[PDB]
């Protein structure tokens, strides 16, 4: 098989700036090779194919460079709608094979986040449950930490977290993260607290509630 | 205009079979030969199968990983290519797209090979805080927990409320379901006059909720 290998596997660059990403084969692939931007939750867009013909439709800042083992595909001033993951693939043998992606995010200022944490809800603590979530809205860059505490002790290993991505309405991120308890253990405690450390803070940030307290 | 529109995914148990299909328009289709994608967050976008034109007598080729048990196979009367999957794998699991010269794609399938049930979501509220003071804002969302497989989707009041809204990644518990959130910030001084709704969607078990969420 012929090993497809994209660099960098993800960036930042500023509304405007010349962005130059590259795809290389392990062995020579004579031009056929073409090149996709994918955003979440859609398909694939083909950008580019055979190293540098335009996909009628796609816009002229995008054109496609290379041959032998050796591609890239440069954007010569980056639009906003252009974040997304941008993947090759060659096409002169089978199997076909894909590279592993670059992600293009856009670059803006810092934000930091704002708090909320939320209790369990009565309706699920009837069936046996609790889900305490912490909400971390809006912030930039993407580097944040969550620590849960439940009186004081450390969590480690019970929650979870996701992420969201840039798109057209927002430029930063957002952060859930879940700690999950049994009932039994939920009733056994009195302050839950999520405490966020992120850049745009200059000391971390504490949200807290008491169980049973308005 | 080019289109393409695959079918035919879902759940299906490990060992089962599945038939994808993908309508075509737009274009001559029986001198296209075209391809099946799968994509995955564990492996990325990976080839399955492709079925030439006439001009190869629509030969056919596959994946490794898939030989002995994929058929592409291709209806020109109909405008139709189809993907027959036979002894599914777990590893199988992915979203299914079919292509045009690899030029065009479908919107995708997404296919899960697993041996656990539908199940549809308990739909919780995460109600803004008591402490707040006005003149500020406040988050409030709903928890879509307990449900597979995936997709689910979430709007707020039935689609007028946009802004401010996040919905986040599912996240897989250890039980082998699934659990997302979706909020929205707003002013804390609407709390008292304005009603929020989240409206979850979980096709794959026909179950749909709406869920009015309120302080305290
Ligand atoms: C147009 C067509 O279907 N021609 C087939 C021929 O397929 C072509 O083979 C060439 C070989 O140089 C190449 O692989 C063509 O692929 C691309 C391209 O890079 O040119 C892929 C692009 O995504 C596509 N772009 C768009 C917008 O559609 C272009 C485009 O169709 C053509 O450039 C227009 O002329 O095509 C490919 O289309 C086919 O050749 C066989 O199958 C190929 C996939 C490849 O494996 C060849 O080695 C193989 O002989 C032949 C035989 O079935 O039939 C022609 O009709």
């Amino acid at each position: 098989d012929i090993k497809m290998t994209q660099s960098p596997s993800s960036m930042y660059a500023s509304l405007g700036e010349r962005v130059t990403i590259t795809c290389k084969a392990s062995q020579d692939i004579n031009s056929y090779l073409s090149w996709f931007q994918q955003k979440p939750g859609k398909p694939p867009k083909t950008l580019i194919y055979r190293a540098n013909r335009l996909v009628p439709g796609v816009p002229s800042r995008f054109s496609g460079s290379g041959s032998g083992q050796d591609y890239s595909l440069t954007i010569s001033s980056l639009e906003y709608e252009d974040m997304g993951i941008y993947w090759c693939l060659q096409y002169d043998e089978f199997p076909r094979t894909w590279g592993g992606g670059t992600k293009l995010e856009i670059k803006r200022t810092v934000a930091a986040p704002s708090v909320f944490i939320f209790p369990p809800s009565d309706e699920q603590l009837k069936s046996g449950t609790a889900s305490v979530v912490c909400l971390l809205n809006n912030f930039y860059p993407r580097e944040a930490k969550v620590q849960w505490k439940v009186d004081n002790a450390l969590q480690s290993g019970n929650s979870q977290e996701s992420v969201t991505e840039q798109d057209s309405k927002d430029s930063t991120y957002s952060l859930s993260s879940t700690l999950t308890l049994s009932k039994a253990d939920y009733e056994k405690h009195k302050v839950y607290a999520c405490e966020v450390t992120h850049q745009g803070l200059s000391s971390p940030v504490t949200k807290s509630f008491n169980r049973g307290e308005c | 205009e080019v289109k393409l529109e695959e079918s035919g995914g879902g759940l299906v148990q490990p060992g089962g079979s599945m038939k994808l299909s993908c309508a075509a328009s737009g274009f001559t289709f029986s001198d296209a030969w075209m391809d099946w994608v799968r994509q995955s967050p564990e492996k990325g976008l990976e080839w399955v199968a492709e079925i030439g034109n006439k001009g190869n007598n629509h030969a056919t080729y596959y994946a490794e990983s898939v030989k002995g048990r994929f058929t592409v196979s291709r209806d020109d009367s109909k405008s139709r290519v189809y993907l027959q999957m036979n002894s599914l794998r777990v590893e199988d699991t992915g979203t299914y797209y079919c292509a045009v010269r690899f030029a065009f794609w479908g919107q995708g399938t997404l296919v899960t090979v697993s041996a656990a049930s539908t199940k549809g979501p308990s739909v919780f509220p995460l109600a803004p805080s008591s402490k707040s003071t006005s003149g500020g804002t406040a988050a409030l969302g709903c928890l879509v927990k307990d449900y597979f497989p995936e997709p689910v989707t979430v709007s707020w009041n039935s689609g007028a409320l946009t802004s401010g809204v996040h919905t986040f990644p599912a996240v897989l518990q250890s039980s082998g379901l699934y659990s997302l959130s979706s909020v929205v910030t707003v002013p804390s001084s609407s709390l008292g006059t304005q009603t929020y709704i989240c409206n979850v969607n979980h096709k794959p078990s026909n179950t749909k909720v709406d869920k009015r969420v309120e302080p305290k």
